RNA sequence: AGAGUGUAGCUUAAAAGCACCCAACUUACACUUAGGAGAUUCAAUUGACGCUCUGA
């Protein structure tokens, strides 16, 4: 049978941005930390608090909040960096910043004859090509960048295998490391997804069971 | 000069070469545990013991008991263990349900099957309740293998047991 | 060398005198206590969906290597094949604010 | 899931306060970290 | 007795086992010992991560030799935990270090380096 | 008058009483037993049972073993069972919920410590 | 479209027992102690609700 020889990938972003917290997170966080304060043993920033301003009512009835105000508009000085370039944007699915506190997944539109599919990005293999050879050659091809992935092994983690000439679909799953992602407005139709989308732009069998091996969280 | 073993071996089915990748007893209790579950298994060498050897219950009882796990002062005084038991009701429930085979238990255990009826075990369905007259006041009442002395057991008790001939026997 | 910094420094013993007191009332212990019991709540259910993970990601991995073992006979001996580049593995934590 | 091992205490009992400094190195990357005498941002030059 | 069937019934030896490099052979591939360092500028993130890796492999069924830590630096401190672990599968690596990578808190790096 | 089962000296438990209480601590319940040598379950007491367990809040807490203890005794007294034994492990021993079971039951009027042979 | 079907994770358990989670002692694990959450898909042995496999 002639088989219909397809490797791929899944390409991740690792988030940079920590998640925010649950409310019972909060609750529980608030309460570890008052519990925390109960067990503690004479910090010596409050005995130069607490025992001065005593010693100093011995000596008027005969500085820790300059340290404090300093403290307190030197954090007004810094502005953070905001966690949110999320909802500003929210219709740059081609930018990598699109999310930064989940998981980001490349995603391409492949345009054929008999079919026209928005496809988790591919690649053809040759028998003497390594399919981790040919994940890696699908590295620097489709998006024309100078990214910088990372792969695991050499272990896959999606098959799905169609026909209308025999195929096979091989899904691997690499992890961007760094990216000199190049002219980011490309001709290409990357988009980035955080989970929900892929629900959305990715409809058939083939296609709407890749979250089952996409590090959901 | 080996003989091979009549039945199974123990610890035959478990004997693997990777140990290590058997998860093992962490603890003293679980091997209590299977230890006494292989005590009361019938084996095949000498051992001790020969020779000195409905929907509506369900759907009220969820709702019943998930009714009683909702009140506050049933959780708050549960976590601070001053909740109790009412004896009487567990009692009276205790005569209603399960009752006739305890009172199995017990009629097996003092051998009043063995030698009443010659070992034809049956289930005391009825509820029954004997009582002697102590006085005028208190009067000592009859379970299943109570002490009660002859001065009490004197003059002939009161019967009382909800239900509907009948022929008493002591 | 056997020299680990578990030990406890000497200063934390003289002036423990700052806070001899713990009182608290009924309601917060009640509210500590719904923390504990909803917060159990809340990390089983977390282990719930990380072992729902593993088992679905698990058998995904092991069905692909029956598909690509059963399609390719000579590519499931390298898909074992271990890698090399995983000796020095390493990833930094995430952060808050973005450079 | 990045708050699992976040939601902490100190182990130990012999210890003094900590306080939530949040900490910058160089690259205007803010971490929460606890740190003696109650500091609210950090710098290394 | 030795001739009885019932002989050898007592023994336990063959049931305990009272007593590197990685094995990859032909079919069945593992990783050697490895080393997971864990630094950070705090003794809970640390720690608390380190039951949460701990506690992962336990209930994965993992050989972990040993989870002690490395002295810390004078510079702020920087903190080390070493929770060693021995024996992976080629699906299980990628599966395993994927929810160790998905799961730190803040800033606290990671080490897949070997013995020595 | 009647003989004990003396022996068994490097095994636990000692066989050596004419009653036992035997306290089994499930991950859902807690059950309390009154057996002979024979094993013959002579009383028991489990949380199994409907008539106890709608009283109760959860069936595994102290609550639930001074509730079993309670109705243990109540049972015992009513089977002319006045002696049992009970033998624990020592981290069972020093548990809250065996103190609260074994101080409900001597306030129940069963004394846990059998009278000697007489020979 | 057909086929296999079906108790919470597992059960030739019948509303159970192990699994499971938090809290405490432990660097941590483990033990132990204190707690927590649990289910027989809906109607009459039978049909129809949900899953898996084979189809287009």
């Amino acid at each position: 049978s002639p088989w219909r020889l397809l490797g791929a990938l899944c390409l991740q972003r690792p988030p940079v941005v920590s998640k925010p917290l649950t409310p019972l997170q909060e609750e529980m966080a608030s309460l570890l930390q008052q519990i925390e304060i109960e067990r503690s043993l004479y910090s010596d920033h409050e005995l130069r608090a607490l025992d001065e301003n005593q010693r100093l009512a011995k000596k008027k009835a005969d500085l820790a909040q300059d340290l404090e105000d300093m403290w307190e508009q030197k954090f007004l000085q810094f502005k953070l960096g905001a966690r949110i370039t999320e909802a500003d944007e929210k219709n740059d699915r081609t930018s990598l910043n699109r999310k930064l506190d989940r998981n980001l997944v490349l995603l391409v539109r492949e345009k054929f004859g008999d079919q026209d599919v928005w496809i988790l990005p591919q690649a053809e293999w040759q028998p003497g090509e390594t399919l981790r050879g040919t994940a890696e050659r699908t590295l620097a091809t489709l998006s024309e960048n100078n990214m910088e992935a990372k792969f695991l092994g050499n272990a896959p983690c999606g098959h799905y295998t169609f026909k209308f000439l025999g195929a096979k679909v091989f899904f691997f799953k690499a992890l961007l490391l760094t990216g000199d992602f190049s002219q980011a407005g490309n001709k290409g139709h990357h988009v980035w997804v955080t989970k929900d989308e892929l629900g959305d732009y990715l409809k058939p069998k083939y296609l709407a069971q890749v979250r089952r091996f996409v590090s959901d969280l | 000069r080996r003989t091979p073993p009549l039945g199974p071996m123990p610890n035959s089915d478990i004997d693997l070469s990777n140990l290590e990748r058997l998860e093992k007893y962490r603890s003293f209790d679980r091997y209590r545990r299977r230890a006494e579950q292989e005590a009361q298994a019938p084996h095949w060498w000498r051992t001790y013991r020969e020779y000195f050897g409905r929907t509506q219950q369900l759907l009220e009882r969820k709702q019943a008991i998930q009714e009683l796990r909702a009140n506050v002062e049933e959780e708050r005084a549960a976590r601070l263990r001053t909740a109790s038991v009412p004896l009487d009701a567990v009692r009276a429930e205790w005569e209603r349900t399960c009752g006739p085979y305890h009172k199995q238990r017990l009629a097996e255990y003092y051998g009043l099957y063995r030698d009443l009826f010659h070992g034809a075990t049956f289930v005391p369905r009825v509820p029954l309740h004997v009582a002697y007259a102590v006085g005028e006041d208190d009067l000592m009442p009859v379970y299943c293998g109570n002490e009660v002395t002859p001065t009490e057991a004197a003059q002939a008790p009161e019967v009382t047991y909800e239900a509907e001939l009948w022929t008493l026997l002591l | 060398i056997p020299i680990e910094d578990f030990i406890t420094p000497l200063k934390f013993l003289d002036k423990a005198r700052e806070r001899p007191q713990v009182e608290l009332t009924f309601e917060e212990t009640e509210r500590r206590a719904l923390l504990l019991k909803k917060w159990s709540l809340y990390k089983q259910q977390e282990r719930k969906m990380e072992r729902d993970t593993i088992r679905a990601m698990l058998e995904a991995q092991q069905e692909a290597l029956e598909e690509l073992q059963l399609e390719s006979p000579k590519l499931h001996a390298e898909a074992i094949k271990r890698d090399p580049n995983l000796f020095p593995f390493e990833k930094e934590g995430p952060h808050y604010t973005p450079p | 899931d990045s708050s699992r091992a976040s939601l902490t205490r100190v182990h130990r009992q012999a210890y003094a306060r900590l306080y939530p400094v949040l900490l910058v190195k160089q690259d205007g990357s803010t971490i929460h970290i606890r740190y003696r005498e109650p500091r609210r941002m950090l710098a290394m030059p | 007795y030795k001739t009885k069937p019932t002989h050898g019934i007592g023994k336990y030896k063959h049931l305990i086992k009272a007593e590197v490099r990685a094995i990859n052979l032909g079919t069945d591939y593992e990783y050697g010992v490895l080393n997971i360092h864990l630094t950070a500028y705090d003794m809970t993130l640390a720690e608390s991560y380190a039951q949460y890796v701990h506690n992962l492999c336990n209930s994965l069924s993992i050989k972990v030799e040993e989870s002690y830590a490395m002295p810390t630096k004078t510079i702020l401190t920087t903190h080390e935990r070493v929770v060693q672990i021995s024996g992976l599968s080629a699906t299980f690596a990628e599966i395993f270090l994927e929810i160790i990578q998905s799961s730190l808190p803040e800033g606290v790096r990671l080490s897949v380096k070997e013995h020595t | 008058v009647a003989r004990k089962e003396r022996g068994w000296r490097t095994v636990f438990p000692s066989r050596e009483f004419w009653h036992r209480l035997r306290v089994i601590r499930t991950q859902h319940h807690v059950e309390a037993l009154v057996e002979h040598q024979n094993g013959k379950v002579v009383v028991s007491a489990s949380t199994r049972e409907w008539a106890i367990k709608k009283h109760l809040y959860s069936t595994r807490n102290v609550v639930a073993c001074e509730s079993i203890g309670r109705v243990l005794a109540q049972r015992c007294l009513e089977a002319g069972i006045n002696f049992m034994v009970y033998q624990p492990t020592p981290w069972e021993a020093a548990s809250d919920s065996m103190k609260r079971l074994q101080s409900a039951m001597t306030e129940g009027g069963v004394v846990l410590r059998e009278p000697q042979r007489i020979y």
